[PDB]
RNA sequence: GAUGUUAGGAGGGCAAAUCCGCCGAAUUUAAGCAUAUAAUUAAGCGGAAGAAAAGAAAAUAACUAUGAUUCCUUUAGUAACGGCGAGUGAACAAGGACCAGCUCAAACGGUUAAUCCUUCGUUUGGUGCAAACCUUUCGACGGAAUUGUCGUU
RNA sequence: UUUUAAUUUAUUCAUUGGAAUUUUUCAUGUCGAGUCGUGUUCUUUGAGAUUGGAGCACUAAUACGUGUGAUACAUUUCACA
RNA sequence: ACGGACCAAGGAGUCUAGCAAAUGUGCAAGUGUAUAUGAUUCUUUAAACAUUUUACGCAUAAUUAAUG
RNA sequence: UCAGAACAAGUAGAAAACGUGAAAGCGUGGCCUAUCGAUCCUUUAUAUUUGCAAAAUGACGUAAAUUACUUACUACUGUGC
């Protein structure tokens, strides 16, 4: 019931009390380092709803990602090709800011952990702040538990880097099942390859 | 097989059959369909009249199944019965064969062709053309709509 | 295209109820929670504005409110729903 | 392009050579698959490698008449059979939580099929000798001699294949029974004409019901 | 077979000879007592002929029977009724020509615009 | 198929015109005898061949099942006909009946020697001798691609059931075995030559 | 929250054909070229596995309805897109291969965390010549956990 | 040697726990929010008054919900989730 | 006018996709057994055989932007 | 002109409807020979011709019928595209 209540509260967001809290929290974050471990989820219910559990090897990490489009990497603003490809400055990344956040923490910071999920937390005009739920696949507390244990497998290394976390699923366009997603389903690239494939037949 | 290829027959001639003055260069007339409407307009006109331009209504989601309706003409209806059975039917003006045209894999009955006079036919089908129906009736048969 | 649940389907391939002969075979807690939330959080500025507009009272005002809602939430239906909710709230307040 | 030939539509403008699969392995692959299947069968001594599928009618106006094996039996059909879903799963039968029945006749047919399957099947006990009755749906465990006898007989795979069409398409009917007055085309066209209004009426009715 | 029957309709008992294959026709209900010499009979056609209480002769047999071809009638199938022939003659583009363009499929999107209707440049 | 990058693994490029050498691409750098030499191009030592062979060439040919059946039938007919068989090269001067039918006892023979004896009795002694003679070392490079010996094709024994026939004729040069059910046109008419000498069991027939 | 050569652990690099993300061209075709095309390709960077990925419906259908993905045959060079030019181009059904389902969250259980883990152990077994494994249940002393583990569906 | 089928032998006594149906009561619960969605920009798509994705701005509804049902929209059905 | 001092070896209309007409062949209002299964199929066997005790293609009907 | 393609400009008609003349007639522009323009797109006209893909919107219109998921029957049926 408590968790439901807090969910309800969080739905409001722009309603005074919630808003104030959000403001406070973002201010606090602005001060803290770009990646920093948190003691406890600041959104426990939300964490629970994703992958978080109160077990020894479960860690929550807070990460700050810069907002806005990504200037297309080139020496000076100039592009050296056809006009269709000449623009920069208004180029968007295929990944989500959330995805980026999870990637950065999962990678050089938390290579030992496994990214399970991530949730929103707060934002400003400069940064979006995410709390990321991670697990230690070597901690027995995780190794034993038949629920969760899956993440202990080697096929789950750096899920965040292969777009296999929720955010990855989203931008890969796997979230929307249907005719809307025909072109990308086993994988976009894979699908494309399949389509290209000319099948000859030994017999023909 | 290679041995009966013309190039093998031209092997000792200089230009390999592709002309001495006008040589054989890679993609002379352009690539693929090329100057269709420019330097190759005449060809298009003469062999492919209505090629250029788009006509009529778009149909964003087709689904050819919705519209699938294989046709058979009455002319071929009696053929759908085996010879002996057909003979029997001919003999017995008293009894009329029903034909499930759908069961035989057809969705519409059209009326191209004669039906044997007097011999009544019971035709089961999804669609009929007016004329086909008329033909059937003239011969004392009925169309029974199926689904 | 359209079919009826009651009555068997006419054994035709087209038209209404066309098709085969086959016979067919055929809270309080939440409210409380909502109330609690309301007590805690109050409203959001846009919502407040909408409420104010509604209170103003005329047809034109209502239209304006609806428009505002549409602008805010996006989609007409959603906006309409929001407006309705606001109206209900206003009524409750009045009572 | 030259002469009176069809306009060239060969989509080979991409690096197609990078993705050519020639199936030199077809027949051999098939053989391998067969071998695997055989192995599986051997492993599952006596039991059939194939699972029961219900006959179902194909969608769309064009395949409607045909019937083919669908994946899974639907809770209702299981109930009719007198079986629990879990139990069914444990045995030979596929269950489908998502499938629904709108055809009573179809449902009946499915249940008949299920019954037939049940009749066909004999259940080997879970622990040796110890003959005990099944759970919810599962029938009974027979004795050893009976089992042996069954084994000695050939295991049929007739149920796991779809029942072929009943046939008809030609049936005798009397001339006096025929109706000389039934303009079928007229009926069709009239129906087509009246569609929209009928639909509207239906909608209205629905609305009324909703109140 | 139907065509053959039609041909034979005037003179009976004489032997129709066809220097090609004879196929049967589901469109026919009755088959008369035909004596036909062909290069080839489709099985079904042959069966039909047999049923009719007729005779199927091969060319050698015909020769044996009628070395001068007495009381024989030569018949040919419809040659220019072939799908290839529909593309020949005056090319579609030349006015009043009834030749089928070589196209991919059929429908609006396929050779039905400019040069096929008064509304798109020209017609035919 | 030749490997995909054959002759083209080089970074060679043409020096252009003003060096007094042909304009084929040339291997860069120096020190090696390879440096400066013509690169790819079919005319160049170490170049790629003209149209390099590829796996996607059509190897197999689909033939109408009906056509195949017809062919098989024809082959069978040929085998029946003594003259045709003779033409095909089999030594059939000493055989009474060329549609050769033998008792079911053959299906049960267990020893190659016995089979040989039977053949001899039949009249095929000469044929057997010929077969024996005809194992010879192939002319050419075949010798180096697992095709060392060439052997002429002898009789074809057709059986209804294998109760020893397979094993008893296995090892006699040129003798082939086939089940009535699965007859092979390749065997009935080797090299597309009609009229192989066929020995049928009565059951098989 | 820092801090520790604290006790126990993990990540880094190499290797890529298939595989998954990102990032990302141009030659080229259009007989020019600027949209298009090449191509969601090459290169770049990051990450896995014996396969990967996908996967248990916010699915398709409009039927008498089908029933997770994947793959093949097909739809189909089709609907469609496209200086409607060059070109590009699916999906549903249908026939198969294979077929497997599920658990968290939320609801409920306070006559009580029924859970979990580290360390130290304790005593029946089974193999092996050893080395070793393989299992068996039982308690301590710690912690973790009420910001929620476990059971129930 | 590897394992994995079939066949063979299981029989007694102890009760802690659980499960499937099946009756009858009572409960109509719960169902993932800066998320969907809209506007706008760029990209991507066969997707066409935008197919997916992304950035930014705005920012929802509780299952009578809201999301599909390939032309934008309003009012209302219905089907499937 | 250009290329060729000489000799030996190598050295250039090919292969696939779809379409076309030509002709051969089988069948013929049909045809092609596609994948895939099956076998008393397993050096050759990656082929050959078999096709479940209304698959789809092209063709058999055309035409219209189109409901048709 | 020519590929005997197009456009364009003509020539001969035909089916309408008219004008002019007493009438035969003549009139489909200018006495004749020049005065002009594809696809796509846009635009505005035409129509008892259609669609927008599960449906509906003129209209519960006209009859009936009873309270309702009733039965017939109507060339004319939203905005926008
Ligand atoms: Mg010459
Ligand atoms: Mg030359
Ligand atoms: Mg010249
Ligand atoms: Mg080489
Ligand atoms: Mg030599
Ligand atoms: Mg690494
Ligand atoms: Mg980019
Ligand atoms: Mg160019
Ligand atoms: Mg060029
Ligand atoms: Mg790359
Ligand atoms: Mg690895
Ligand atoms: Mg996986
Ligand atoms: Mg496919
Ligand atoms: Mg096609
Ligand atoms: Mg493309
Ligand atoms: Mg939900
Ligand atoms: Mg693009
Ligand atoms: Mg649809
Ligand atoms: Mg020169
Ligand atoms: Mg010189
Ligand atoms: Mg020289
Ligand atoms: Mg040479
Ligand atoms: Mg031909």
């Amino acid at each position: 019931g408590a968790y439901k209540y807090i969910q309800e509260i969080w739905k409001k967001k722009q309603s005074d009390a919630m808003h104030f809290l959000l403001r406070v929290r973002t201010w606090e974050y602005r001060q803290l380092p770009v990646v920093h471990r948190v003691s406890k989820p600041s959104r426990p219910d939300k964490a629970r709803r994703l992958g978080y559990k109160a077990i020894q090897g479960f860690v929550i990490y807070r990460v700050r990602v810069r907002r806005g489009d990504r200037k297309k990497r080139v020496k000076k603003g100039i592009v050296h090709g056809k006009p269709k490809h000449q623009g920069v400055h208004k180029q968007k990344s295929t990944r989500n800011l959330k995805s980026v956040a999870e990637g950065k923490v999962g990678k050089s910071i938390c290579g030992n952990l496994r990214v399970l999920n991530s949730y929103w937390v707060g934002q400003d005009a400069v940064y979006k702040y995410y709390e990321v739920i991670l697990v230690d696949p070597n901690h027995n507390a995780v190794r034993n538990n038949p629920k969760i244990n899956w993440i202990c497998n080697p096929v789950h290394k750096h899920r965040e880097l292969r777009g296999l976390t929720s955010a990855g699923k989203k931008y890969r366009g796997l979230r929307v099942k249907g005719h809307l997603s025909a072109k990308s389903r086993p994988s976009i690239r894979a699908n494309w390859k399949r389509r290209q494939l000319i099948k000859l037949r030994k017999c023909r | 097989a290679t041995r009966f290829k013309k190039n093998r027959k031209k092997r000792g001639h200089v230009s390999a059959g592709h002309g001495r003055v006008g040589k054989h260069r890679k993609h002379p007339g352009g690539r693929g369909k090329a100057g269709g409407l420019h330097h190759m307009r005449i060809n298009f006109d003469k062999y492919h009249p209505g090629y250029f331009g788009k006509v009529g209504m778009r149909h964003l989601n087709l689904l050819k199944n919705r519209t699938y309706c294989p046709t058979i003409n009455v002319d071929k209806l009696w053929g759908l019965l085996p010879e002996e059975k057909k003979k029997e039917f001919s003999e017995n003006k008293d009894i009329a064969p029903v034909i499930d045209v759908t069961r035989k894999g057809y969705f519409k009955v059209l009326g191209n062709g004669k039906l044997k006079h007097n011999q009544p036919i019971v035709v089961k089908a999804r669609y009929f053309s007016s004329v086909a129906e008329k033909k059937i009736k003239a011969v004392g048969g009925q169309c029974i709509l199926v689904a | 295209g359209r079919k009826s649940t009651i009555k068997p389907a006419t054994g035709i391939a087209v038209g209404f109820n066309s098709g085969h002969v086959v016979t067919k075979r055929n809270s309080k807690r939440k409210e409380l929670i909502k109330d609690v939330v309301r007590e805690i959080t109050g409203f959001s500025p846009y919502e407040k504005r909408i409420i104010e507009l509604i209170k103003i009272g005329t047809s034109a005002s209502t239209k304006r409110s609806l428009k505002y809602a549409k602008k805010k939430l996006g989609t007409h239906k959603r906006g309409k729903a929001k407006r309705e909710e606001i109206q209900k709230v206003v009524i409750l307040q009045r009572r | 392009v030259a002469h009176n030939n069809v306009l060239p539509n060969v989509h080979l403008h991409k690096w197609w050579q990078h993705r050519v699969r020639v199936n030199f392995s077809k027949n051999i692959k098939k053989k391998k698959r067969r071998l695997l299947r055989e192995k599986r069968r051997k492993a599952n001594g006596g039991t059939p490698i194939e699972k029961l599928h219900p006959i179902v009618h194909c969608p769309t106006q064009r395949y409607n008449f045909r019937t083919r094996l669908g994946k899974g039996f639907t809770f209702e059909e299981l109930k009719g059979a007198g079986l629990t879903p879990r139990a069914a799963q444990t045995i030979g039968i596929c269950y489908d939580k998502r499938r629904k029945n709108r055809s009573e006749e179809s449902l009946t047919k499915n249940v008949e099929r299920l019954l037939k399957y049940k009749n066909s099947l004999v259940m080997i006990p879970l622990k040796k000798n110890k003959a005990k009755k099944g759970i919810g749906g599962i029938p009974a465990d027979a004795d050893k001699n009976t089992i042996k006898e069954f084994r000695n007989k050939k295991p049929l795979l007739s149920i796991f294949k779809k029942e072929k069409n009943t046939k008809p398409f030609y049936e005798t009917i009397e001339v006096s029974k025929i109706d000389k007055e039934f303009l079928a085309y007229k009926t069709l066209r009239r129906a087509k004409l009246a569609e929209r209004r009928k639909n509207c009426r239906q909608q209205k009715k629905d609305i009324k019901f909703k109140s | 077979l139907s065509k053959l029957q039609y041909h034979m309709a005037n003179h009976p008992n004489d032997i129709a000879v066809v220097v090609g294959s004879i196929t049967d026709d589901k469109r026919l209900f009755s088959l008369k007592q035909l004596k036909v010499c062909a290069l080839r009979f489709t099985e079904t056609a042959r069966k039909r002929i047999e049923d009719a209480g007729g005779e199927c002769l091969t060319f050698d047999q015909l020769a044996l029977k009628y070395p001068t071809g007495k009381k024989c009638v030569l018949l040919r199938g419809p040659t220019k009724a072939r799908t290839a022939e529909k593309h020949f003659g005056k090319a579609p583009g030349k006015p009043k020509s009834k030749a089928r363009p070589y196209v991919r499929s059929k429908g609006r999107k396929f050779e039905k615009a400019r040069g096929r209707r008064k509304s798109r440049a020209y017609k035919k | 198929a030749v490997k995909l990058g054959a002759g083209y693994e080089t970074s060679a490029e043409s020096w252009g015109t003003g060096r007094a050498v042909a304009r084929i691409p040339r291997v860069p750098g120096g020190g090696t005898h390879r440096a400066g030499q013509g690169a790819f191009g079919n005319m160049c030592r170490g170049g790629g061949m003209f149209n390099p062979t590829k796996i996607w060439r059509r190897w197999g040919r689909k033939v109408n099942l009906k056509e195949k059946r017809y062919a098989v039938c024809s082959s069978i007919a040929a085998s029946g006909v003594t003259s045709l068989v003779l033409a095909r090269g089999h030594r059939i001067s000493h055989l009474k009946e060329v549609p050769l039918v033998v008792s079911n006892d053959i299906e049960s023979l267990s020893k190659t020697k016995e089979a040989v004896n039977f053949l001899v009795s039949l009249g095929l002694k000469d044929e057997v001798n010929r077969l024996v003679k005809s194992k010879k070392i192939r002319a050419g490079k075949g010798k180096m691609r697992n095709r060392k010996y060439k052997i002429r094709n002898g009789p074809l024994i057709i059986y209804e059931n294998d109760n020893g026939v397979k094993k008893a004729f296995r090892n006699i040069p040129g003798v082939d075995l086939c089940k009535v059910t699965k007859l092979n046109l390749l065997k009935l008419a080797p090299g597309g030559s009609i009229g192989r000498l066929c020995i049928w069991s009565e059951s098989a027939f």
